[PDB]
RNA sequence: CCUAAAGAGUAACGGAGGAGUACGAAGGUGCGCUCAGACCGGUCGGAAAUCGGUCGCAGAGUAUAAAGGCAAAAGCGCGC
RNA sequence: GCUUGACGAUCAUAGAGCGUUGGAACCACCUGAUCCCUUCCCGAACUCAGAAGUGAAACGACGCAUCGCCGAUGGUAGUGUGGGGUCUCCCCAUGUGAGAGUAGGUCAUCGUCAAGC
């Protein structure tokens, strides 16, 4: 499931880190956060690359296992090769039972076939954004935020305030007094 | 004078009519500034000191000539050239000009049911225009030059125009 | 107030047609006879 | 072409660095304007030149509001 | 042909093209993209040529973004002209491309149709390319 | 306020010169009711001699006028002498050197210390 | 000013601009003061004149190109 | 030990905003313009003589992270020396190592003198 294995990294630097990717086939990583000193760990590339095609990979909670001591983490940021695209570095944020945390949550758009602006007016659908910054307690962190586009007419805009959210979830950008277009309907290009 | 009228009845009645908690925050009027923008005399320069005398007798106080802050050839003017004159009044001298303005001159202008009660900036100040200078006494109609539009501004210590207008309801301003 | 650069300022009088006498210091040095004032102007009365 | 012009270099910059011993009248920095301001023991020439007025050691401190960079002379 | 409406200076030095593209290498607006896997420079006539080939194939709906803008002038000295005597006049405009830069984006079409259209465009460009989907991060 | 902030900007130029020259400064402060005088050592660090109308021989009320400041000006000179100081510079601290501050200064000169 | 490779210097028929003056006050000193701009209110002028208020902090200014400076303003006004 | 006033050290982890509060003393607004003095007009500002009112404005203190400002660990880019390749560009050994971003922090900390408890 959401299981990752790690070993304690000891050699730090550019030359040491370039050697892991070339010979050992491992990936440097960091486990910071919580109330502890940060820990530098390493993990195998073919295992992190297999957890990353799960759709709810970043918005779920991982069970990291460093050596024989396991704990609760979350994919906080990720580094990829600009050209090839594989992952080079990754950092994990520790999860505390009573502490607010932030995450990136993808949006599950639904029932676009029977939208009023598409079935009747013959318009298109454009997803302006595909994830939203959220902030919530770990116990109620959603896998996806569901946006419903059934009763949408041609030219009608959908903003952050339009979509619903589960309990105890803030949209961060909305809290900053900045709601922005999520999706819209418009006439065909040609 | 109007000094006696403000600090014995006008101020105490406004104290409860705005429901103000403190005495010092009761609104008051500080200064009256008149000027007149002489868009003429761009090539004349003779009427500048003529309009000085006109505004000198109206107030009993010498005016000062205000200069152009920028050239802008659209009005055919240039920096350092005189555009207008101005006066500023305070304390007793503006409670005696007001009384003459209140009713010796405002009734005899030509017309009007009242004054526009909507000429208030967002901060509680009132400014009114005057079309003909002859509305005042102390200037004979038979001796003046061409008519010119004196101007009036009332600067008050009002937070907003609600108590600013309320203060001008006192002194029984002619508001239509 | 500076010295001797301003016109004379005296109390004088002001008498209106409606039997109104008002004291007001101004620069005429002579009593005046008026024709209108608030005690007699139409729009100051209700018309 | 209508471009082939330039001007002689003026040899500007710091002449004595932090810690160097100085004498009275020694030129410390040559400037256009004042990248550096005259601190304690230093004077300002009419072309914005910093020269020593006492004997000591260059300091090169930045302090005060405005984030100014000061050149001062201290005890040796 | 894309080119800036006005420029501060008419000419530029040749410069050098170095480094990978850490900025401009993410699928930001669209949902499928054509990334560059080799470095070079597009001449603003290939950018224009490769855009006919991409919108013509979809020919039904879809939104297309162009993430490359040619803003660097280049000069060519005329024929039968010696060396020196100034710098040549501006001929055309190019764009510096580094490995990993995303060139074209598209959405509102099937994944299979996106692959066809981006192969039409890539044949007009003088550098290696790739097909990239979109990720959360 | 606008009034105090503007004055404290007026006072700035004179005080900057007096630390470049590293001279002992006689600083005066004038309020609506009282007036104060301090002898600032060399750079604003320590206060050497000080006097005002608040000491226990001038607490009577006639404290905001010309002849009240004269008694302060002569008194601060005496306390300055006990500290072995002379040849000080006068800081009007942005106030116009015309009235109460001038009376304080002139009394200081008769006190013995020199400007 | 860039080329010029974070001390100085550094070439090309390399890329861009200026000078061959002005000022008896546009210098000295003492004292005093902050600009451009936006909005609102006001007699004709109206997007833009002079006036009042709020915001703003230098996006103004510097005799003259560009660079580097400018609150003790190096910017502005007055007396001697 | 505490409060108020003056002068400094340091220049945002110290600022901005948004709320609460202080008049016994201090400070401020305040009363008046005969005298000193002032306005390219005006006691608005400067100045003088004060003690009837209010802490309304201003100032000070106290709270909050909303903005601002600080900001790690790790990774990445560049780079001196020696050696390589498919040599417009990179790689290896070795030393060095940002900028941006992430977790987070901040509603300052001191010194001298004078008044009141
Ligand atoms: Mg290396
Ligand atoms: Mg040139
Ligand atoms: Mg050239
Ligand atoms: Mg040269
Ligand atoms: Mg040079
Ligand atoms: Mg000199
Ligand atoms: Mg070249
Ligand atoms: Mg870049
Ligand atoms: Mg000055
Ligand atoms: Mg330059
Ligand atoms: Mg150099
Ligand atoms: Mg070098
Ligand atoms: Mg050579
Ligand atoms: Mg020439
Ligand atoms: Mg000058
Ligand atoms: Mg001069
Ligand atoms: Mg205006
Ligand atoms: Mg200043
Ligand atoms: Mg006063
Ligand atoms: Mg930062
Ligand atoms: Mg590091
Ligand atoms: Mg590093
Ligand atoms: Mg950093
Ligand atoms: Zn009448």
């Amino acid at each position: 499931d959401f299981i990752l294995n790690a070993q304690v990294r000891s050699d730090l630097g550019k030359g040491a880190s370039r050697r892991l990717r070339r010979n050992a086939g491992l990936v440097p990583a960091v486990v910071y956060g919580g109330d502890k000193e940060p820990q530098s760990v390493t993990l195998e590339l073919r295992e992190i690359a297999k957890l990353l095609e799960n759709e709810a990979a970043f918005s779920h909670v991982i069970a990291l296992n460093v050596g024989g001591a396991k704990e609760t983490v979350l994919i906080k940021a990720l580094q990829r090769h600009p050209a090839k695209g594989f992952v080079m570095h990754a950092d994990f944020l520790r999860v505390v039972a009573d502490h607010k945390l932030t995450a990136h949550v993808p949006l599950h758009f639904i029932n676009e076939e029977v939208a009023v602006g598409v079935k009747q007016a013959g318009g298109e659908i454009s997803h302006t954004i595909s994830e939203v910054e959220v902030s919530c307690l770990p116990k109620d962190l959603p896998e996806f935020i569901e946006v419903d586009m059934a009763k949408v007419e041609l030219g009608q805009i959908v903003h952050l305030s339009d979509l619903k959210a589960p309990k105890g979830v803030e949209l961060v950008q909305l809290a900053h007094g900045n709601d922005l277009a999520v999706a819209n309907i418009h006439a065909s290009r040609v | 004078r109007l000094k006696e009228i403000y600090r014995k009845e006008i101020a105490p009645k406004l104290k409860e009519e705005l429901q103000l908690a403190n005495v010092m925050e009761v609104p008051r009027v500080t200064k009256i500034t008149l000027n007149m923008g002489l868009g003429e005399a761009v090539g004349d320069k003779k009427i500048i000191e003529n309009a000085v005398a006109d505004l000198e007798k109206i107030t009993g106080q010498k005016p000062v000539v205000t200069y152009a802050r920028k050239s802008i050839a659209g009005f055919k003017i240039r920096e350092g050239w005189p555009i207008g004159v101005k006066v500023t009044l305070r304390s007793d001298r503006m409670y005696e000009f007001l009384d003459r303005l209140l009713s010796i001159s405002l009734p005899r202008v030509r017309d009007f049911r009242g004054l526009n009660a909507k000429s208030f900036d967002g901060r509680g100040n009132y400014s009114m225009g005057v079309k003909e200078q002859i509305i005042f006494p102390e200037i004979d109609y038979d001796k003046i030059d061409a008519l010119r539009g004196l101007d009036i501004t009332l600067t008050t210590t009002a937070r907003t125009d609600d108590e600013g207008r309320a203060l001008l309801r006192a002194f029984k301003f002619p508001f239509r | 107030m500076k010295a001797d650069i301003h016109p004379t300022y005296e109390a004088i009088e002001a008498t209106c047609s409606c039997g109104n006498v008002i004291k007001t210091r101004s620069t005429l040095c002579k009593p005046i006879h008026l024709d209108v004032c608030s005690e007699c102007h139409p729009f100051y009365t209700g018309k | 072409t209508r471009n082939g012009r330039d001007s002689e270099s003026k040899r500007l910059g710091v002449k004595l660095f932090g810690g160097q011993a100085v004498k009275a009248g020694n030129i410390l920095v040559r400037q256009r304007g004042t990248k550096f301001h005259a601190g304690y023991g230093v004077g300002l020439g009419k072309d914005h030149t910093l020269f020593a007025k006492v004997d000591g050691v260059v300091k090169f401190e930045t302090k005060g509001a405005f984030g100014r960079k000061y050149v001062s002379i201290v005890a040796a | 042909m894309l080119q800036p409406k006005r420029t501060k200076f008419r000419k530029q030095m040749t410069g050098h093209n170095r480094g990978l593209a850490h900025r401009g290498s993410k699928v930001s607006f669209g949902e499928y993209a054509l990334k560059a896997t080799s470095r070079g420079r597009l001449t603003a006539r290939q950018i224009e040529s490769a855009r006919r080939a991409l919108t013509r194939h979809v020919k039904r709906g879809g939104k297309i973004w162009i993430r490359v803008f040619p803003d660097k002038p280049v000069t060519k000295k005329p024929l039968e002209v010696r060396m020196g005597k100034g710098k040549g006049g501006v001929e055309y405009w190019v764009a510096q491309i580094q490995p990993g830069k995303v060139l074209y984006e598209i959405e509102g079409v099937s994944e299979e149709l996106a692959r066809e259209a981006f192969a039409l465009a890539a044949a007009k460009l003088p550098l290696a390319t790739s097909f990239v989907k979109r990720t959360v991060m | 306020s606008v009034k105090k902030e503007t004055r404290l900007r007026r006072a700035r130029k004179a005080r900057l010169k007096m630390r470049e020259l590293e001279t002992v400064r006689l600083c005066v402060y004038r309020s609506s009711q009282h007036i104060y005088a301090q002898v600032i050592a060399a750079d604003g660090g320590k206060v050497l001699a000080s006097a005002s109308t608040l000491d226990k021989d001038l607490r009577e009320g006639a404290t905001g006028n010309i002849d009240a400041a004269k008694k302060v000006g002569q008194l601060v000179a005496e306390r300055a002498k006990a500290a072995g100081v002379t040849q000080v510079a006068f800081d009007r601290s942005g106030f116009k050197y015309h009235g109460r501050v001038k009376a304080l200064a002139d009394a200081a000169r008769e006190g013995g210390l020199e400007f």
